[PDB]
């Protein structure tokens, strides 16, 4: 296993660090919808 | 390394932890922590890509009550130190992020004993209230801040006069069970900064719009947006029902 | 007090959070805000020694959002000094009327809201090498917070009366309820999907008997057998001739995220009997490590 | 087998057939029944897991108002008397549970008619009642209990003095097409148990909670528990909102 | 009547099932239990007979919650002997506002609740050899029941004219309506999933467009075509080239059940013409012989 | 063809249009339109079969407000006309139902045209109304009638004096990009439809409705009908709770 | 008026549709239909013109369904010619009043559930070549729409006067606010299921680490290939090395539908805007024409 | 591709047309009740 | 076919009959929860 995943679209494979846009944008609006439904309230979640 | 260059990374992480507590300048967030170790020791571009890779993984790292962070300001400025004196400045980044992650939740035990230490400082704050003294408080207020600004001005030095392959090293050096639970832990503990929302807001009228919504949660093909989107409806509607009767 | 002493107050509270102790998170923080104002009112011997003793209980809100508050607390104060009979009456009173709201409002505007964004924009820069990247975040976010921070101060001084009363209104309350409602809901589906539980003993281990499996050793040979074997498993039968049964299985067989919601009411159990979160903290990694020991987890 | 076996084994069913009536010693459940008839005849043990494992499958066996219930007690006297007078201690219970299962069902037709039956007793007792006779109506209660334990007293004796495999025989030379008209008719039973409740208690103000149950319980990521929480948390949120404009 | 009496209606209460004919299901036993009480209170030739005529209408409840009712009919009555002019106004009242609701908690308690834990602990032992699992059941199963229903009825007697007035209270109609909306709903949920009507005529067996089924006649061979085939798969594509279309495919593409709730609504239209059910469950099993026969089910 | 064959057909073709307008005799319904034009022409039996598959087709195809249906009478005349004229009488038929689909779009398209070109012609009935001309009304609304008559008047006739394969071949040289952005296109349209009845039905208490239907339909396992059950029963339970504080 | 002049609008009033204007639908066919009416009340030179103006008003609603608002525009309108000081005041309200919750029954009741079950009937023998469908249909449809017309015009020009006030009541209440309900929903339920927008862009294309795909380079070879890979994938591992994410993904991500939704509600403004529904039809068609052309749809 | 499908159960093969009236009476059904639910405004739609 | 299922967790194989406790367990649950929410109407299910 070389490919890890840290949450919000971000890989840093064995050589280099990549973004993928969608995933990213897609885990702000999530938490955003939620820290918005709970207050901010909706805790750490890797997405 | 210069050692004017010690003299500016210990800065960087006295202030890093400053805003860690204080929250507001943002000189704890990798975005600049990153960026300022890397400025004063010459390794300026690749600690402008770790930060900015580390900032993207660390978009929801927020204090909430007694809820506290992982603390990125301690990911940030160890893994940009061990960037600088580990050589390998654009390939060395994905060690930094590795390690990172770990070192945050140290960063978090950290912040977490240093809060529950200040719990005597404000007792001492009461005491010299009682007495009419207005700058002692002023001063434990400050020692307050100074504590948690060393907090990681500490580690940072530390970590300067040892190897690189150091942290990276001790954490593979793990029993594989200590890390399994480490791992299996974590996803429990969110649960806790749940509880303290609930304790906080929960009466007898509201359980009933808990209940809906954890057998709702149960739908795989619904959102959390779409659960969001019904929870307001039904509080809508249920607003709406409130004051049909009672005016 | 003139716009001077204001100004030193606003400047003066950007370190609201320098103590955070876990039993009365932001007083320490609160008290330090208000020293020049306290100076500047009260200034014998005593009637400071109270204001520090009212400003010194348990106050906790979005860093940012506690300005707006300071302000009414400078307005309500400096009748006191002058007099106007209103002691001990609402200062305590809007300061747990805002602190709760506020936050609630607060905590998702600039740390899920403002400062996720600023962080992507920046990034985006970052990444590429640019030091624009994160300069046009610091700068963004701290001309933001500071004006935030003394327009709001400013316009809760000089509405110091005018929304002091006003918190006793339908539009509060009906937001609170609704808010209360919302987060109740999303907080149960929270707890169902987030926390993460999963049990690892296996329970039973009954064979399944010889016409449910697809038992791969009297099959066709050849483009035939994986036709075959994907129909039989549309037809509900197993790939394994025996079933195992987890005790995960039975516990999702009553109803999912079952451990999750008894784990959370034990946590809420545990902090209602006054113990530190840390503490509750520590306990679950050392349960989670042990779990793993056991093989329970 | 002794006389005596044959007297106490009888006793037995006569006692078992009165207690599936009155329901409260618990005479009729195979966990008594199945051992009192092996203690009499020296089949301890064997019983004893005959009556356990009888138990352990009619555990939700209970007549709620005109719905009666599979009527446990002939299959535990009847199946435990097959397992007794066919050699075959322990191994032969495979068996008595197999046909232990439809001669429930039989027992459940026997039962339903004779509390059929049971509607000329109390119009006697009705008649005797008019004339201020107070003995006499005991008297039909007593005959009545005698009618039920009989039910189940006759069918044990008779069974004694037939060859052991005689109801296994008979229910395998029985056509495949009824036994899959009885396995089909026997899905659609409930259905007349429900309607007798939906009779007791239907108002057109919770026919809409009814259409909401029917249309939910479609979604199969919904567990039976998690579709009561969510009726009991819609029954709170309606009572919760009825009494706030009454009021 | 002294405690003697009142022991005696007890111990001949547990008979108060023994007739249960389909048209009024208890009075037989609620009739036999009361004669003690009866003979005590009325004694020359025809209270009797009114007494008779009163306890031998319709009655039906769980048979160990009679015990209180019960009580209150002991506590009521003797009052009639003495004289207090409540005369056929609340004995039939008590009777009807208390078979149902108590019948609705002692239902859950007792055949769904204690006994399978009873039955399920003793069978744990039974499965063993040991003897001690019958006997622990009977005796647990005894004695609970026997000390239930003498403390119930005494508590019905002595509290006889506080409870028979509290029953028009705001608790008894709120947990009667709750519970109303809560078996509506619950089943509602069970005549969907447990009311099993399969039908198995084919309907229509229209063949597929040579563009939607897999056709395994010019598939890969060897470890590609699995692969190519688990593709088409998720892509939607069918296993047989031929469609089959059935009744339940058809009646589950209006909405799932709908045979279940149908047959439940003829059911309650069979039972209000009183029709007993006796007969409706002997048709049901004759129909589903027949829809067997005729391939219909 | 004869002369009085076409006379007919014409005819027959203004009667439809009409219809598709008046919406009262429905001479514009295939079943109706495909034997009129086949009984003058002498293909009964084949035109029946037409008529039969496309009304079959054409069962949900209904003007409702703003939102025009796909006009059933166009495609009705003009696949009948040319499977007239075209040979293969029942074999004929796949062809025609093919070919009906993209005209009566067309139609739909000239009828659309046609109901805004009918605008100035309202506008000269009120300028006549204010003159006090309670003929020229009449006269306006008459002419009115003919306009869309005549819109399918025409295609039917300018069909007549062209080969068979003209429509065919016009629809098969035609790029694909176009037809798929055609196709994309219509799955689009029917959303227009829905808003102009949000348009006419939506207040700030029903919204949340709006809400739980759009969450709920992501269901795939709840039918059309379950979620109109669910609508019911949800409208059912909010009158209810509605008027028990407000009397 | 006498019976003949009923007879005469209820025949004119079949086409009522005849016009059809987009801005004004049925004002036209309405006016047409009244002719005869005002003719016979008004006959000078000025009220014909005034009842012109009132009945070129707007006007839409099932066409058959106009025919008891005809009887009860019949009815009110005659009284103005003998004089009754109702004069614009509810000849105009009852139209408005009418015309909506009318059409929101007629158009299910004629254009989908009668015609539908109609046709089908009529189909069924047309499709074997009898003449006896297609009259049918017609005879069936045409009797029962002329006799609906000419019964429910007659209904309400007797009932004028006792359901013009009655429409100000409950019943009629409570169905307008049950309709708008269940519309809201089941609309909301069809903007989402049936508004079909489907994006073909690919927007990540990474590859999966090797312990996430089958890996159809190493796997078993006959009978225990097709297993293995069935359990794999049951397992949850991937079936393809790399994983394609595209836009329609991220957009469900967040919540099915958004598409829909969000061009009904662009939709809603143009309509708010004064644009004609045949415009925007067009421009939806050149969107998509142009989203395919570019590969957006 | 010879097997087209036109909605309410019409194929209209390449020599035939055939309609299967169960698909058709479920889409004539689903149409109705969604007439009824929406006041006759659930559109045109390919059942 | 030689292992029959009787409900409640009960096998009863051609030679022994065995019970497995999480199913029986589960059952009673499901039936107590059902009896509880229905008054103890449920009906007799083979669960
Ligand atoms: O809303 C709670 C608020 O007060 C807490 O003490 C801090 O963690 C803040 O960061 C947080 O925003
Ligand atoms: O609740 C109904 C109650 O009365 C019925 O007649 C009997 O079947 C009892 O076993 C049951 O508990
Ligand atoms: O309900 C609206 C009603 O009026 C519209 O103008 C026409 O499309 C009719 O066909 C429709 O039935």
């Amino acid at each position: 296993p070389h490919m890890k995943y840290y949450g919000n679209g971000v890989t840093c494979g064995k050589h280099s660090c990549s973004v993928d846009w969608g995933k990213a944008t897609t885990c702000i609006i999530n938490n955003g919808a939620m820290a918005w439904a709970t207050g901010g309230h909706q805790g750490n979640h890797k997405c | 390394m210069s050692v004017i260059s010690i003299i500016l990374v210990v800065l960087i992480a006295f202030l890093a932890g400053i805003e860690g507590i204080l929250d507001e300048f943002q000189f704890h967030q990798p975005l600049i922590a990153c960026t300022l170790i890397g400025l004063v020791t010459g390794n300026l571009t690749a600690c402008i890509i770790l930060g900015g890779t580390l900032q993207m993984i660390a978009l929801g790292w927020a204090n909430i009550g007694a809820a506290v962070a992982p603390d990125a300001a301690l990911a940030s400025v160890a893994s940009a130190i061990i960037l600088v004196l580990g050589g390998q400045g654009v390939a060395g980044i994905p060690s930094a992020i590795a390690i990172a992650i770990p070192l945050a939740v140290a960063g978090l035990f950290l912040t977490m004993i240093v809060r529950t230490l200040a719990v005597p400082i404000v007792h001492l704050m009461d005491r010299a209230a009682e007495k009419g003294n207005i700058r002692s408080v002023e001063w434990l207020h400050i020692s307050a801040i100074c504590m948690q600004g060393i907090r990681i001005a500490i580690p940072a030095a530390a970590l300067l006069f040892i190897p690189a392959d150091s942290v990276q090293s001790f954490l593979e050096a793990m029993p594989a069970w200590l890390t399994d639970g480490m791992a299996i832990g974590g996803g429990m503990v969110v649960a806790v900064g749940y509880a303290l929302v609930i304790n906080m807001m929960a009466t007898k009228e509201v359980w009933p719009f808990f209940v809906i919504g954890f057998v709702v949660a149960a739908i795989s093909q619904l959102t959390l947006i779409a659960i969001g989107a019904l929870g307001v409806a039904l509080a809508l509607i249920y607003l709406n029902l409130s004051k049909m009767g009672g005016g | 007090l003139s716009k001077r002493d204001r100004l030193r107050v606003a400047w003066r509270s950007t370190f609201i959070q320098g103590s955070w102790n876990y039993e009365r998170m932001q007083n320490g923080g609160w008290a330090f805000s208000m020293i020049p104002a306290i100076k500047k009112l009260y200034k014998t011997k005593e009637d400071r020694s109270s204001a520090l003793k009212r400003h010194l209980e348990f106050f906790n809100t979005h860093p940012y959002i506690a300005s707006p508050i300071l302000g009414v607390t400078l307005a309500l104060e400096e009748e006191r000094a002058n007099g106007a009979e209103v002691d001990d009456v609402a200062i305590q009173g809007v300061k747990v009327g805002m602190m709760g709201p506020l936050a609630g409002v607060g905590d998702p505007v600039f740390w899920f809201t403002i400062r996720p964004m600023l962080g992507a924009l920046g990034a985006s820069l970052a990444l590429s090498g640019n030091i624009l990247g994160p300069i046009l975040f610091f700068v963004a976010w701290n001309v933001i917070r500071w004006g935030f921070m003394w327009y709001t101060q400013e316009f809760g001084y000089k509405a110091g009366s005018k929304i002091t009363d006003d918190l006793s209104g339908g539009l509060l309350q009906d937001i609170t309820k609704g808010a209360s409602i919302l987060g109740m809901f999303v907080l149960a589906a929270l707890v169902q999907r987030w926390v993460n539980i999963q049990f690892a003993p296996i329970i039973s281990k009954v064979k399944l008997d010889e016409g449910a499996y697809i038992d791969w050793s009297h099959l066709p040979q050849g483009a035939q057998g994986i036709k075959t074997a994907l129909q039989q498993q549309q037809a509900g039968l197993a790939l394994s001739e025996i079933k195992v049964t987890t005790l995960q299985n039975n516990l999702d067989n009553l109803i999912p995220g079952l451990a999750a919601v008894a784990l959370t009411f034990l946590c809420m159990w545990l902090l209602k009997k006054k113990i530190s979160p840390i503490i509750i903290i520590l306990g679950l990694f050392v349960v989670g490590i042990v779990g793993h020991l056991i093989g329970l987890l």
